[PDB]
């Protein structure tokens, strides 16, 4: 279905086996699927037509909003009141997208845990290993800021971060 | 006393000739508004304290009150804006003279500045 991007919310292609039956006595599940069919699915499907015919008379569209990007906190001078608070919602509205990122992730590692079923242990590392980067990417950047967090107090982490490891490239490198 | 004994002041003037170049108070200014309102308010408490019905008697009295309210309301609304430029002015002159004791300074961004981090856990 269209409604999303496969190549956001990939899925495996679906195999089907075909039935084999190997008994004379009737399929209980396929007579209760020949009756539901007849009795559900062509009222509802009917009832569906009906109300997407009316809403293709009634046409319009909705847009979504692109924001251009701003300079940042690490450009903004010294207690630049209106530079800071550009930069300010900039970086809240990064986190917003990095959280959705890490929520996008989670939702491929849940849906192929399920998918996958008895074997999943083996056949969902690819999603495991990529949640763990995203997990820890994200976690790096946002772990410990507090409940009064800002682009300020992210700046600061990410500058300790920075000397920490050039501390120990310089060590190593001795 | 900071201001007291300003050069060029004239003793006992509640307005003096200066203060004519500053915009005067809007009539429908808030504060004239709340003056006012002190009128009515005074007003009725008259009215209550001598056991008049305190809506409805004396609104010729009730109009006085607000009146007298409103223009020494604007009177002191003209002094206090007087004053205030009077500081500000003083405070710009001095800054101005004295760039020794009150220096610009170079100003640098948030990608020099080194902070602290303190995590929250
Ligand atoms: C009919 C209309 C209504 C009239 C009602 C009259 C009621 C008030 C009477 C008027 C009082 C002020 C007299 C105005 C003429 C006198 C001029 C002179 O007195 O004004 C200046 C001085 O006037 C008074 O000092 C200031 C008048 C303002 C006082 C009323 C407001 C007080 C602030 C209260 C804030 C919260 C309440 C807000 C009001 C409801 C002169 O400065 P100066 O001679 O060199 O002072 C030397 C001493 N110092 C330097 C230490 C101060
Ligand atoms: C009766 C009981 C006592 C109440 C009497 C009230 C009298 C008010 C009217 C005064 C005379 C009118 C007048 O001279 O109006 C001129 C001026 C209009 O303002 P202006 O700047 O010209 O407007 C341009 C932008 N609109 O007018 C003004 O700027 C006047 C505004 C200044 C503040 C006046 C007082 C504010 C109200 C206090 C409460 C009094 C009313 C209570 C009513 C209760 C009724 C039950």
């Amino acid at each position: 279905p269209d409604s999303w991007d496969k190549d956001v919310y990939p899925e495996p292609p679906r195999r089907t086996p075909a039935p084999a039956p190997q008994t004379s006595l009737p399929n209980p599940v396929t007579y209760l699927t020949k009756i539901f069919d007849l009795l559900v699915d062509r009222p509802v499907t009917l009832a569906r037509e009906f109300i997407e015919q009316q809403h293709a008379k009634n046409r319009y569209y909705y847009y979504h909003r692109e924001f251009r990007r701003v300079p940042d906190i690490t450009e903004c001078e010294e207690k630049d009141i209106l530079c800071m608070f550009e930069a300010e919602m900039q970086w809240r509205r990064d986190y917003k997208v990095d959280q959705e990122i890490v929520n996008i992730i989670q939702e491929r590692l849940k849906a192929c845990q399920q998918r996958e079923g008895e074997s999943y242990r083996q056949n969902c590392a690819k999603e495991l290993e990529q949640f763990t980067q995203v997990s820890k990417a994200f976690q790096d950047r946002y772990s410990d800021l507090g409940a009064h967090y800002s682009a300020r107090k992210c700046l600061a982490k990410q500058k300790q971060r920075m000397l920490a490891e050039r501390k120990a490239a310089k060590e190593a490198a001795a | 006393t900071m201001m007291s004994g300003r050069p060029g002041r004239v003793p006992l003037q509640f307005l003096p000739n200066e203060a004519r170049s500053l915009p005067p108070p809007k009539l429908t200014d808030p504060r004239l508004v709340y003056m006012g309102f002190l009128g009515y308010c005074s007003g009725l408490i008259d009215n209550a304290i001598r056991r008049r019905p305190v809506v409805s008697a004396g609104l010729h009295r009730q109009l006085l009150y607000v009146t007298s309210f409103v223009f020494f309301g604007y009177y002191l609304l003209k002094r206090q804006d007087y004053m205030y430029a009077l500081r500000d002015h003083d405070m710009f002159a001095y800054v101005k003279s004295h760039p020794e004791d009150f220096p610009e300074k170079d100003k640098k961004t948030y990608g020099e500045i080194l902070e602290e981090f303190h995590p929250v856990r």
